[PDB]
């Protein structure tokens, strides 16, 4: 159908853009953080990807839980992801933010940032490699490309 | 002259950019009364035309006056065309 | 109060600035030259009284090529009385008015 | 034919915007041994389409302290004054053929530095209201020092028109005759256009983003866009001003190639300074050029008020 | 005379009267102020410009100098004023009584 | 005729209007900032474009330090703008409505106001057919201040540095 | 003319684009998405408050040097005068007063910001 | 390596020169293959303004010469 | 050769708009057709509307901005 070719064409379009114009807010805690600095290095470089650190959660698309979240910084966390504008995502990275980590069984720890914020990814590691981290962020890429928003529309 | 001499060592040590302002302020007002050339200037803006040269009644007693712009009388700006 | 110190010495530091009809840069005249120039050589060295007495028609002359009231009245007047005849039909302007003309060059 | 014109003038201009922030992102890269964008498209040319996109199909918000009105109009005023600032500027012939062709550019300059201040007041954060007092301090060095600036080299030009100013520097060029106020001026653009080292306003390691902090999606996009505006504007201006091109009236093709590759070699400057320096402090920036810049500068604007007379080389009026 | 000189003494005629009307700042009162040299200023080169007198293009520049030497002279008292009593409400200046 | 001018002048007053209504000195900066703008338009309108870019300028320039002085010294917890408050809104509608009074007044008929005569003409009748050639008149005449002028530079230059003198002094405190 | 009709033709094109902006999106607004940002906590007091500008005395000689560069711009036409030498000393007249108000400002310490 | 820079400079390159191009080619256009008149003063306006009256067509760069005054 | 042709086109703009006003205020109880304003018989030059009065508005508009909107 013609509707539907061109809500397809279009869906695709702004799939595309979204995919490849990655811009993860510049967030990090204790040790994992250190793997998206690696990352963000000239060995595997993110920004040929599309994917470019900004410090605004307002200008940011994608939110990388990398650490541990704790009690005392779990709220900070939901406030700058509720602040962070949609369409946004979120990848988990490491043991901490995954489930509870070295600090499972702990006090002071959320056993999982996903009891926090609805996560799209999750990258296994301690600390996942750059590497890891980089398959991750092409995972999610591949995972927008599935998105069909305008089809969802058109057939409601 | 030791201690101007000592003086402005010191200043070029410290504040070099205070030291030339204050040389090129000092040649800026100093230069201007010897040059030649600001007669030159001042002759150059004169013999600008910018209105109409508006002709003068022949009274019979004017021989310094030109009858036609092409005579031999008037200013000349061969001073001006070799410059 | 007015201690003519310009006078006195000499000088020259606003009386340039005064009027109109003095040495202008470019000897670029005023809109009011002449109308300014009658009215000054008028009144000049009979005082304020007799000035504002006598010189009146040069004043008045002055002030009509300074603010043209009466000009803008007339060409007010005349602009009526053409509406007014145009909306009837009474009048129809002219090519050379409307448009359909070859000006001078 | 006009409306054409005014088209011509502006799709381009945004156009090459883009590919400036694509050119800058690779440059950076290669300076700091990265790739920079490649994947996107053929060398990472469709980059800047796919941020746009994603940016004008991105949700943009307003705070709920925000002042509304203010907030929209700052975004509009900073895109359309970088858009105005190339109305005058000729290539070799201007658009819009000003007699005062400099004072134009500064009273619009002056306009557009409103439009930082209104957003970081709108948006009623105080990272953006420091970001909004750093914008004022900033305004206000480069402003004095511009301006002198700007007296002196025109003063050595005879008025205040541009393309008196390519027939000025038709033989040789304003860098060689007057290259310290050159530099001066330099450095007054980079501060005027907030690129680094005087990226105050919007430090992201001091401030979050500064005064855009509130700022997403579509109205975030147009003022990065009236940014890099702002900087081609303002080296394609330096180019005139200081680096003359030759002219020929029967193929003008030929001056805007040298001002094209002129105007390319100072922005690719910029991107270099940025990639290199580190960042000011703008209390060091304000002492930078009251304490450094303003007195070299009195003295050079005395200097070139008197060169002229001294040696009968006074430019002609017209 | 034309309408634009009408609506310039029209524009100085409320500044005045936005001046001599305090609410509670005095910001906005020299805000005021700025706008009736504002209105002077262009009232002056309307008059100048069409009258073509030519000398008289420089007496704008220096009414916009002492504007501003005015405008300084009135930020330095504010600030001074704000230093005192810690906003800079006209509300304050009553120590001295009529 | 198209009218421009009148028009530039009536955005003109309305500015006017709103920064005299007074709501913050931000609103008011910004009404005084369009006001300098559409006079700068007049006045590039009536011949001098010199004169309008500068004093364009001059109020950009002079505005900009008004904000930091708002934002430092005449800031509250809630500025007010001109539907905030009921004065000011009230001022605002009292300005607006005279300025239609006095327009609607002029246009319909030759208002003789109680101070002075205006008459309902075109600004473009009220021009000079006559004409300079190869210079402005306005850029020589203000360029004349430094071959004429001379006492007029002395007392401006002694004026400003009486200033800077001035602001350092009562600022001093203590 | 032409200056309006290009003035008009930029100021729509920025509104168009904030029209695009604020209409094509979809908008899922909430109280905690539109709050102010303070780094994820919220903010101690109003941004509204006084902000101390330690550079106050700076932006008046602002003033005052903007009115010195606005009076030093029509040196260009100033030059074409037959009265050069009465235009040069006037001239350097005016630029010796403004370096010593500025000489006279730096050595009284009013370039140094308020601590 | 570095000259992969090159296509997106060589874009903006040429969405530079569109302007210039662009503003040349219209101003030949719309002044009849000619430069567009400057008129920088009331003397150049009142040239144009004596070209177009007597070229009789409404538009100055029209040009009549010899050929017009015989 | 160009104040000449002013002078001429001045001239001849003035009669017409005289022999215009003659044919309209034919009517008018008091009014003279051609009444000088100022007191004296000196030449006063027309201001802007004593010429381009009684015109089109395309003319008008020209007349009285083509030079400062000319960019
Ligand atoms: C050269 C320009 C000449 C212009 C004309 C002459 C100007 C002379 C100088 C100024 C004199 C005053 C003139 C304005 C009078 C306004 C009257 C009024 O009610 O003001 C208070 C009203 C309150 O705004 P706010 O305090 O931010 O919002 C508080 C509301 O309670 C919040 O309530 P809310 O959130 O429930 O309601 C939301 C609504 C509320 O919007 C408003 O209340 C604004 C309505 C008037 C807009 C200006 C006209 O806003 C929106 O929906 C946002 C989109 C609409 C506004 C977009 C920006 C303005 C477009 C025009 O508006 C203003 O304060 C206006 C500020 C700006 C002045 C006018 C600027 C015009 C610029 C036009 C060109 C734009 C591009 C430039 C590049
Ligand atoms: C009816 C229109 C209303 C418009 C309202 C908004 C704009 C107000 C300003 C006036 C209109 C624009 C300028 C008209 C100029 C007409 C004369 C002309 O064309 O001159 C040719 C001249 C040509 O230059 P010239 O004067 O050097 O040369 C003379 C002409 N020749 C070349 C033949 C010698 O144009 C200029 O000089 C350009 C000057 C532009 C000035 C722009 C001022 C306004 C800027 C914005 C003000 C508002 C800010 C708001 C901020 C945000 C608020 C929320
Ligand atoms: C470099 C350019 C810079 C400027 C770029 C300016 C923007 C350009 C954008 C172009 C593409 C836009 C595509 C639509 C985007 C929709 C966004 C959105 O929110 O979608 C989700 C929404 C989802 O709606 P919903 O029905 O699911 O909403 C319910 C949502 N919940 C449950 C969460 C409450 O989709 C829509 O609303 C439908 C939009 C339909 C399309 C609208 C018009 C687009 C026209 C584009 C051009 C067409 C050209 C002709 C066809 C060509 C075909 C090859
Ligand atoms: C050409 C002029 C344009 C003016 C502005 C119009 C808005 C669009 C601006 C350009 C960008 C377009 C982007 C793509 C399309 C999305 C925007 C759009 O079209 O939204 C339409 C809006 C969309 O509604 P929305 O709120 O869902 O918009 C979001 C859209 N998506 C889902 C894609 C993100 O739809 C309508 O307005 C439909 C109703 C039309 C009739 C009513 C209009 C409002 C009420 C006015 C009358 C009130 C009184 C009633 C009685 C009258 C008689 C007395
Ligand atoms: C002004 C209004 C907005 C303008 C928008 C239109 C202008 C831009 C047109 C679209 C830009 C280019 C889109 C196509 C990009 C092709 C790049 C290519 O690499 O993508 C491939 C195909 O692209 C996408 O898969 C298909 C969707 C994009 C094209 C959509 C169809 C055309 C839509 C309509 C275009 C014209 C717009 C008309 C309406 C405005 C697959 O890429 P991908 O697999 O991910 O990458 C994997 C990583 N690799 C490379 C290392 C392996
Ligand atoms: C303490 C209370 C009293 C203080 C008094 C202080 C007075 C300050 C000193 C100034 C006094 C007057 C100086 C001269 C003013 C201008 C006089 C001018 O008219 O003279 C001209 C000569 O000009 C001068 O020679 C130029 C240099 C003058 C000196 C300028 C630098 C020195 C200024 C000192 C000021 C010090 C600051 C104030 C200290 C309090 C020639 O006369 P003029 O008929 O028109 O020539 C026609 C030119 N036209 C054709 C273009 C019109
Ligand atoms: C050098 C002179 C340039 C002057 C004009 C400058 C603007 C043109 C910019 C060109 C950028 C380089 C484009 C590289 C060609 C890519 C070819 C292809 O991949 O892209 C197509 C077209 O790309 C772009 O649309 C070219 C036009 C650019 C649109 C610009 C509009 C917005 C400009 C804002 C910046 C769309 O792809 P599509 O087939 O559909 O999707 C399926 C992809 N497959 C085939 C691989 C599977
Ligand atoms: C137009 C194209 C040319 C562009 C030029 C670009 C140059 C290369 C790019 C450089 C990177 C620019 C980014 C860096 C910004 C900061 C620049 C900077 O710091 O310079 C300021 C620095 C002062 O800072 P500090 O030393 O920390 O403080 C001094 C404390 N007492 O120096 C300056 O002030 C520069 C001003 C002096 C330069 C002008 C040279 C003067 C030489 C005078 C001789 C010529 C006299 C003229 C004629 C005299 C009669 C014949
Ligand atoms: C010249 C204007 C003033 C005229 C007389 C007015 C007197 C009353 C008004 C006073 C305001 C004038 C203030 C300006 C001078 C005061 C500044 C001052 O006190 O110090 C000057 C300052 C001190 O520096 P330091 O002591 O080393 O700093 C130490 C920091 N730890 O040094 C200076 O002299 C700088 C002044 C530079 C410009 C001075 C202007 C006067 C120069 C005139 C030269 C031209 C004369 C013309 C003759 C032409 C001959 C052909
Ligand atoms: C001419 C051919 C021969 C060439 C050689 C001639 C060169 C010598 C000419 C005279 C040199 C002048 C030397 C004076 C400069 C040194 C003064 C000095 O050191 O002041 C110290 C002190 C150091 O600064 P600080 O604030 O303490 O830094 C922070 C420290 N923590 O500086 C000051 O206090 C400021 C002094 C006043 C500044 C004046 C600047 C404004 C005037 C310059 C504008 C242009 C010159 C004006 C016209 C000059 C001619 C009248
Ligand atoms: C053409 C007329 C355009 C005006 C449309 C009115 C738009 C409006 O009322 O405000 C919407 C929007 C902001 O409202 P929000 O509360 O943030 O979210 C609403 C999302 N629908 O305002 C705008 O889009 C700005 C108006 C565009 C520029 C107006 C001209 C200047
Ligand atoms: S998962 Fe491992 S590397 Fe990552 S934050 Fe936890 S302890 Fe550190």
């Amino acid at each position: 159908s013609r509707g539907e070719y061109v809500v397809a064409k279009l869906d695709d379009l702004v799939n595309w853009a979204r995919r490849s114009s990655l811009w993860p807010m510049t967030f990090g805690l204790a040790c994992c953080a250190v793997e998206m600095m690696h990352m963000a290095a000239p060995r595997y470089d993110m920004d040929r990807f599309g994917v470019v650190f900004r410090a605004s959660p307002r200008q940011s698309d994608v939110m990388i839980v990398a650490g541990t979240l704790t009690n005392k910084m779990a709220p900070a966390l939901r406030k700058v992801y509720d602040q962070m504008p949609e369409p946004r995502y979120v990848v988990s990275m490491g043991s901490c933010a995954n489930g509870g980590g070295y600090y499972h069984y702990s006090y002071s720890v959320v056993r999982g940032c996903d009891r926090i914020v609805p996560v799209d990814i999750y990258v296994p590691g301690c600390p996942p490699t750059a590497e890891a981290l980089l398959y991750g962020i092409l995972q999610l890429q591949r995972k927008i490309k599935r998105e069909k928003r305008l089809r969802i529309w058109y057939r409601r | 002259a030791g201690r101007i001499a000592s003086f402005l060592k010191n200043a070029w040590a410290k504040e070099p950019v205070l030291v030339a302002s204050f040389a090129i302020g000092g040649l800026a007002i100093i230069l201007p009364s010897l040059s030649p050339y600001t007669n030159y200037a001042i002759r150059i803006n004169r013999a600008t035309p910018y209105n109409y040269p508006v002709p003068l009644r022949d009274d019979g007693n004017m021989p310094d006056v030109p009858s036609h712009p092409q005579d031999p009388q008037g200013p000349s700006l061969e001073w001006l065309k070799n410059l | 109060p007015f201690f003519d110190v310009q006078k006195r010495l000499g000088l020259d530091l606003d009386r340039w600035m005064t009027i109109q009809s003095a040495e202008q840069p470019h000897k670029i005249p005023g809109r009011c030259h002449a109308f300014e120039k009658e009215w000054i050589e008028c009144a000049h060295g009979i005082g304020g009284i007799r000035a504002e007495k006598e010189c009146k028609i040069e004043f008045d002359d002055f002030v009509e090529c300074l603010l043209r009231q009466k000009t803008m009245k007339r060409l007010s007047a005349i602009k009526r009385q053409r509406d007014k005849l145009i909306k009837e039909g009474k009048y129809t302007p002219p090519p050379h008015h409307l448009g359909k003309e070859d000006p001078r060059p | 034919m006009f409306m054409i014109n005014i088209l011509s003038l502006i799709i381009p201009i945004l156009l090459a915007v883009a590919f400036l922030t694509l050119v800058e992102r690779k440059v950076l890269g290669y300076m700091q041994l990265r790739k920079g964008p490649n994947v996107v498209g053929p060398y990472g040319l469709l980059q800047p389409i796919a941020d746009a996109l994603k940016l004008f199909t991105k949700e943009p918000l307003r705070p709920a302290t925000s002042s509304i009105s203010m907030f929209i109009i700052a975004p509009i005023l900073a895109l359309s004054l970088a858009l105005t600032m190339w109305v005058p500027l000729p290539m070799p012939y201007p658009l819009i053929n000003m007699n005062l062709g400099v004072l134009f550019m500064l009273a619009m300059s002056s306009l557009a530095v409103y439009s930082i201040l209104w957003s970081g007041w709108a948006s009623n954060s105080k990272y953006a209201l420091i970001g909004a007092l750093r914008a004022v301090a900033q305004t206000i060095s480069y402003e004095v020092t511009l301006a002198i600036i700007l007296l002196s080299v025109l003063l050595m030009n005879g008025s205040y028109t541009l393309s008196t100013l390519i027939t000025t520097q038709e033989h040789i060029w304003m860098i060689f005759t007057s290259w310290p106020l050159a530099m001066m001026w330099f450095i007054s653009t980079l501060a005027e256009t907030n690129r680094a080292p005087f990226d105050l306003t919007e430090g992201e390691s001091e401030l979050v983003s500064g005064f855009n902090v509130e700022y997403a999606a579509g109205p975030f996009a147009m003022f990065f866009m009236a940014e890099y505006a702002n900087i081609i504007m303002m080296n394609a201006f330096t180019a005139i001003l200081f680096l003359g091109a030759s002219h020929d009236p029967h193929t003008p093709e030929l001056y805007t190639i040298n001002f094209v590759l002129k105007t390319l070699a100072l922005t690719i400057t910029f991107l270099w300074i940025r990639a290199s320096y580190p960042r000011f402090r703008y209390d060091q920036l304000m002492h930078l050029l009251w304490k450094s810049f303003l007195p070299l500068t009195l003295a050079l604007c005395m200097w070139h008020i008197s060169l002229p007379i001294m040696t009968a080389s006074i430019p002609p009026q017209s | 005379m034309p309408l634009v000189y009408m609506n310039i003494i029209m524009a100085f005629a409320i500044a005045l009267a936005g001046l001599l009307m305090y609410r509670s700042h005095l910001m906005s009162s020299l805000l005021c102020l700025e706008g009736m040299m504002l209105s002077l200023f262009i009232m002056s080169t309307l008059i100048i410009l069409n009258t073509h007198f030519t000398l008289a293009n420089m007496m704008p520049i220096i009414l916009l100098v002492f504007a501003a030497c005015e405008a300084a002279l009135g930020l330095s008292l504010l600030v001074m004023v704000s230093n005192t009593y810690g906003t800079d409400y006209v509300q304050n200046l009553n120590l001295l009584q009529c | 005729t198209m009218y421009i001018a009148f028009i530039l002048s009536t955005i003109f007053v309305i500015g006017f209007v709103g920064f005299s209504s007074k709501p913050s000195p931000i609103y008011g900066g910004l009404g005084l900032i369009v006001s300098g703008g559409v006079g700068c338009g007049i006045v590039l309108n009536f011949g001098g474009s010199f004169l309008g870019l500068m004093v364009f300028l001059i109020y950009l320039g002079g505005m900009l330090v008004v904000f930091g002085y708002t934002t430092a010294m005449a800031t509250e917890m809630y500025p007010e703008v001109w539907v905030s408050n009921k004065t000011v809104f009230g001022a605002f509608v009292s300005g607006l409505m005279m300025e239609f009074c006095m327009v609607y007044y002029a246009l319909k008929e030759e208002e003789v106001e109680i101070i002075f005569k205006f008459n309902g003409l075109g600004d473009w009748v009220i021009y000079d057919t006559g004409d300079s050639g190869f210079f402005s008149e306005e850029a020589m005449g203000i360029a004349a201040l430094y071959s004429y002028g001379t006492w007029l530079v002395i007392v401006t230059g002694w004026s400003l540095l009486i200033g800077v003198v001035v602001i350092m002094e009562i600022t001093r405190g203590n | 003319m032409n200056i309006m009709l290009t003035l008009l033709t930029n100021v729509t094109l920025a509104s168009l684009l904030v029209l695009i902006a604020f209409w094509l999106p979809q908008l899922n607004a909430y109280s905690e998405k539109t709050s102010p940002y303070e780094c994820g906590f919220d903010p101690m007091g109003s941004a509204r408050l006084p902000f101390s500008m330690k550079f106050f005395l700076v932006a008046i000689t602002f003033l005052l040097f903007d009115l010195e560069i606005a009076l030093l711009l029509p040196l260009p036409w100033a030059s074409q005068t037959n009265n050069l030498k009465t235009m040069l000393t006037m001239a350097l007249f005016l630029l010796i007063l403004l370096a010593a108000s500025l000489a006279y400002e730096w050595t009284q310490k009013g370039l140094e910001w308020a601590e | 390596m570095w000259f992969e820079i090159l296509p997106g400079i060589a874009v903006m390159a040429a969405c530079l020169f569109i302007p210039g191009m662009a503003t040349a080619h219209i101003h030949k256009f719309t002044n009849g293959g000619k430069e567009k008149r400057v008129a920088h003063f009331s003397y150049q306006w009142n040239l144009m303004e004596r070209d177009r009256c007597i070229s009789g067509v409404n538009r100055y760069h029209v040009t009549k010469g010899l050929e017009n005054i015989d | 050769l160009f104040q000449a042709e002013k002078d001429r086109r001045v001239l001849q703009m003035l009669r017409e708009n005289l022999e215009e006003e003659a044919i309209i205020m034919k009517d008018v109880p008091d009014w003279k057709v051609g009444e000088s304003v100022f007191h004296t018989t000196r030449w006063v030059t027309p201001m802007m509307g004593e010429l381009y009065g009684l015109r089109t508005n395309e003319e008008i508009l020209s007349a009285t901005y083509g030079f400062i909107w000319y960019t």
